[PDB]
């Protein structure tokens, strides 16, 4: 089993690769047997699936025998295992979205607090890291908060989501204000 | 009612992408065919081609796969694309009627070496005065100025009598141009000749030209 | 020592399997342009009058349409027979695949993409006198076991730059106007072969056929490219037959054979119409062109609502038979897809009508409530008429592309076709409850033919076999 | 492609003379052509849409007429407002334009006022010089300006651009520019030579200039 973790918002590639064989008939199917994306002939063919909309394949590859599903502006609700069936070849993937948000805004005053939390698919248990600009650590599995926050704490929070040995890395700027006595 | 309304003046360096859009209104834009026609200065009308609802476009061999046409129904909106070689009036047409008729107001699109760049203006003054003969000729160069168009005017517009002429394109790829007015010899010492000159660059210029 | 009984041995045929090239037989007029007329000339055999068929008698075989190689065969026949006859004003191909450019010929700097940056990086200009020798670049989703990127020299007669890489392959050529009318196609086994004809009346393309006849030549086929609906293929000789080699799996498509044909008629492209009119006397301004009406990508396709409706009821019954009774049969409107995928598209004079299937599938027929609808409205109306469009630029049914072919001159006729069959896709999947939902599907264009060739298996013969009375 | 050529490229007339322009196409387009008439500073105008159909606003006296490869448009009466540049345009499929004819006022000749324009202190203060050689109100357009600088013509340093014709008088004028360096300004005489509405060829110089 393969498993990619992807952003919230971002797009997301789940590659199909046909054992030794060129142009081929392709289906990806999800846990429940939804037909997501697949092939026929030349055409590409989309299914019931949510993702119909945010869901497409690269045919210039098809000749080449890879198949790609690729997900755009993907969501939590998407996270799924997506199973690429071809010649009697299942190539299975675990697709796992992320999203870490900043619910204190950005721009806050010196000594208000920070809190990130991250919205995450059900069954997942990621360790989330963040990492302030002046290089203080909060750490958490799902709400990361900071109590106070300095000036130096302004600018980029580097934050590592760590689900199935997978590492995800968002960026969120926080703004603390300056102020003068 | 119909009404095509072309982007504005669009200024370019060689190699730079620019992209000119044409809105339609006053008909159903998705019903009615779209063509776009260029017209390089002092030369006639070149049609560069045309734009179907399912998005299928003639081109002109010139343009042939190198231009391409886009159209957005949903904003009843058309696009086209050229270069420097090609810096021109840029038209739009449609056909609400099936009978090839309305055009849009046009497009200048100029691409060149150099960035817009205000006119340095040099006073054009006689050569022997007010005992010469009947008339003499008063003008101010205008020069190294990009691009157009550029106002020059004599006293605020109060004299206008076979005043300038057309641009001339340095090879730098810089414009300049002579603004001079026949005016009657016995008038130059009496009257003062302002020569006005604004525009793109937002520089006025007000120029005296004394025969001192 | 021998008997007072004679023993005569018994010249039994024997049939082993084969695959060779069928030899296509049509009845053609060399002297004709057409396209099929020409391909006949080009390269067919005459079709033998009343062929007849030769019943074996005590043989039963075995049956696989989805096996069966003619199939192949005839499609890349079909695939030929397109490529030649049709040439597109454009071909747009993609040329060179998720190659991307990173450093350009005679480069003595070494560029670096940088992904965090998302931007390429000068990684460091070479201190020796070296210039590259051809364009470096890195190969999209492509992983080495070290899992670094593969990367491919290019070595292309103009030199492409930094971030570019893989081009469309524009083809300019002529297009002109060719006509096309499908003309049927028999196949004709090579001599010590022979095509062996299952003759059930009901048969679904897989299993034993005990009634099993030789046949020299195939029936005529039409190659009609068609999308959702078989068209001018075969009719079934009893009720409708909807065959799938996995009906449980929603991802296998089912194909439905109809007793009866559903007359299908669109209108557009025709020869040339040459008209004066002089206008204002002909002084002061003279003859021209007035009178331009509308959009010719505009057409409509007209199909029988009764006609439909009773076919539509015929597979659903078949269906809900098949999958058990239990679940509800609805047609429904295709998900998306492209044009071809979304809507009924077919090829008429050269040129391909999209039309809009929509309206042919929106029913549900669980309920009486839903019969008595559609009866009343049935009853109200005659005909459906669905929305159709010409596209010059068509999407390559044979390979990834596109195509673009000259709009329609005139109008004035009507392209008629006898829709002989549904291409069915089921949605399914878990929680579809009480429900089965069907959309009309296609692409591939072997199922078209497939349902053609079900009956049709090709054998070697080989010398007699002699069997002994026992 | 279809070459489209119409002809004569220009055409001189008088107001109330008869004008015959012709298009031709170099392929049978039947009957598909259409006729534009501009202005300067102006967009194209449909004068006639499909060579036979009149467009409202369109005065009687501009007559349409021929098919297939050869067409002409002729104006019964010519006026000062129908002055102007016109096109032929193919409307079957590809909508190409011939090459244009202008239509402009025909006078009698009209000889240039001729005027040297040295370059001023500013001008020699940027380090670049231009001298103007000026000629105005000249009919017919085609003239002949020779830059004799010491004694010697030059070519390639100077640039000329003709104005519209004027719809007062009917005349043209010619601003020719000189461009050298300070230094080559400070070698001493420039002369500007014009030639035709006078009988002797002008030279206009300048050289001191106290």
């Amino acid at each position: 089993k393969k498993v990619v973790l992807g952003k919230k918002g971002d797009t997301v590639e789940l590659t199909c690769t046909a054992s030794q064989k060129k142009s081929i008939q392709f289906h990806w199917k999800n846990s429940n047997q939804i037909k997501i994306l697949g092939n026929q002939g030349s055409f590409l063919t989309k299914g019931p699936s949510k993702l119909n909309d945010r869901a497409d394949s690269r045919r210039s590859l098809w000749d080449q025998g890879n198949f790609p599903l690729i997900i755009k502006n993907l969501k939590i609700e998407d996270s799924d295992t997506y199973i690429c069936e071809v010649e009697d070849q299942k190539e299975e993937v675990q697709l796992l979205v992320f999203g870490l948000t900043a619910n204190s805004d950005t721009h806050l005053l010196q000594g208000q607090s920070l809190t990130l939390t991250l919205e995450s698919p059900p069954g997942s248990s990621p360790s989330v890291q963040c990492r302030s600009p002046r290089g203080k650590n909060i750490q958490g599995g799902k709400t990361l908060s900071v109590s106070q926050l300095e000036l130096q704490d302004s600018g980029t929070w580097t934050c590592t989501v760590l689900q199935n040995q997978k590492k995800v890395e968002f960026k969120i700027d926080i703004v603390v204000l300056a102020f003068q006595k | 009612e119909v009404q095509l309304v072309q982007s504005g003046a669009e200024v370019k360096k060689p190699g730079a992408t620019v992209k000119i859009s044409c809105k339609a209104s006053g008909y159903t834009f998705s019903d009615f065919y779209m063509y776009w026609v260029r017209q390089a200065p002092g030369k006639g009308l070149e049609w560069m081609g045309l734009i179907d609802e399912d998005a299928d476009t003639m081109y002109a061999e010139k343009f042939r796969g190198r231009v391409t046409i886009t159209a957005d129904t949903s904003t009843d909106t058309g696009y086209l694309e050229l270069r420097s070689e090609d810096t021109a009036v840029y038209y739009c047409a449609a056909d609400p009627w099936e009978l090839n008729n309305v055009w849009g107001q046009g497009t200048l699109v100029s691409v060149s070496s150099a960035s817009t760049k205000g006119p340095s203006v040099f006073p054009l003054a006689p050569s022997s005065k007010s005992t010469s003969g009947g008339t003499a000729a008063l003008g101010c160069l205008v020069k190294d100025y990009f691009p157009e168009p550029v106002t020059v005017s004599w006293n605020s517009g109060a004299l206008t009598s076979g005043v300038t002429f057309p641009a001339v394109l340095q090879s730098s790829g810089l414009y300049s141009l002579s603004s001079v007015v026949t005016v009657p010899s016995s008038s130059l010492g009496t009257q003062t000749y302002i020569c006005n000159v604004n525009k793109p660059s937002n520089t006025k210029v007000d120029k005296k030209v004394e025969p001192k | 020592t021998e008997k007072l009984w004679v023993t005569v041995y018994y010249g039994v045929p024997v049939w082993k399997e084969a695959t060779t090239t069928l030899f296509c037989a049509s009845d053609a007029k060399a002297y004709d342009t057409e396209v099929h007329n020409v391909w006949a000339t080009h390269a067919c055999v005459p079709t033998d009058p009343n062929p007849q068929e030769v019943v074996l008698v005590n043989v039963t075989e075995n049956f696989n349409m989805w096996k069966n190689d003619m199939v192949e065969q005839m499609h890349e026949d079909i695939i030929s027979l397109w490529d030649q006859s049709l040439k597109p004003c454009v071909k747009l191909t993609p040329l060179c695949v998720s190659l991307k450019c990173t450093d350009l010929k005679n480069d003595t700097n070494t560029n670096s993409s940088s992904g965090r940056m998302i931007m390429e990086k000068g990684e460091i200009k070479n201190c020796s006198f070296n210039i590259s020798t051809s364009i470096r670049g890195k190969v999209q989703k492509e992983y080495a076991f070290f899992y670094k990127l593969d990367i491919i020299p290019i070595d292309n007669d103009t030199t492409s730059y930094k971030l570019t890489s893989c081009n469309t392959s524009v083809i300019t050529q002529a297009c002109p106007k060719v006509s096309f009318e499908p003309i049927p196609i028999h196949y004709c086994a090579p001599a010590g072969f022979a095509i062996l004809k299952c003759n059930n009346k009901t048969f679904n393309g897989t299993g034993p056929c005990t009634n099993v006849s030789t046949v020299q030549c195939t029936h005529g086929i039409r190659p009609v490219v068609s999308t959702q609906l078989l068209l001018n293929g075969s009719l079934a000789e009893e009720e409708v037959v909807i065959r799938s080699v996995n009906f449980t799996d929603n991802a296998k498509t089912i194909i439905v054979q109809l007793n009866t044909s559903v007359e299908i008629n669109c209108t557009r492209p025709n020869n040339n119409t040459r008209k004066r009119i002089r206008i204002q006397r002909g002084p002061g301004r003279a003859f021209v062109t007035i009178g331009k009406i509308g959009n010719m990508r505009q057409a409509h396709c007209n199909i029988s609502r009764a006609k439909w409706n009773n076919t539509l009821k015929q597979i659903a019954s078949k269906l809900r038979e098949q999958f058990g009774n239990n679940k509800t049969i609805i047609f429904k409107q295709s998900s998306g897809g492209d044009p071809e995928i979304v809507t009924h598209s077919f090829n008429c004079g050269g040129e391909f009508f999209y039309c809009n299937s929509t309206q042919l599938f929106n029913s549900t027929w669980f309920n009486s409530t839903w019969s008595t609808e559609g009866s009343n409205n049935t009853e109200g109306s005659d005909t459906i008429t669905l929305p159709c469009r010409i596209k010059q630029i068509i999407n390559m049914w044979q390979k990834v592309g596109k195509a673009m072919y000259a709009p329609p001159i005139s109008g004035q006729i009507r392209c008629s076709s006898n829709i002989t069959g549904l291409l069915l896709t089921r949605d399914g999947g878990n929680s579809n409850n009480e429900s089965e939902i069907f959309r009309p599907g296609g692409g591939d264009m072997r199922d078209n033919w497939r349902s053609e060739l079900y009956k049709y298996k090709v054998v070697k013969i080989e010398p007699l076999g002699v069997a002994p009375t026992k | 492609d279809i070459q489209m050529t119409q002809s004569p490229s220009s055409v001189s007339a008088s107001v109330g003379d008869r004008v015959t322009i012709t298009c031709r196409a170099s392929q049978d387009i039947s009957t598909w052509l259409a006729w534009y008439q501009q202005k300067p500073g102006k967009a194209p105008k449909l004068l006639i849409y499909a060579a036979s159909t009149l467009q409202s606003g369109v005065p009687s006296r501009f007559s349409g007429s021929g098919s297939g490869t050869d067409f002409s448009l002729t104006i019964n009466s010519l006026q000062p407002e129908d002055f102007a540049t016109y096109y032929c345009q193919q409307a079957n499929s590809f909508f190409t334009f011939g090459g244009g004819t202008k239509v402009e006022i025909k006078r009698t000749v009209a000889a240039p006022s001729v005027f040297i324009f040295p370059p001023s202190d500013e001008q020699l203060k940027s380090g670049t010089a231009s001298v103007v050689c000026l000629l105005n109100n000249f009919y017919p357009r085609e003239a002949k300006v020779q830059w004799k600088v010491d004694n010697a013509l030059q070519s390639g340093n100077s640039q000329e651009s003709v104005t519209e014709q004027d719809s007062k008088d009917s005349t043209y004028s010619l601003s020719s520019t000189l461009t050298l360096s300070k230094a080559d300004y400070e070698k001493k005489l420039y002369a500007c030579e014009v030639t035709q509405g006078l009988s002797s060829p002008v030279t206009k110089s300048f050289n001191r200039g106290e």
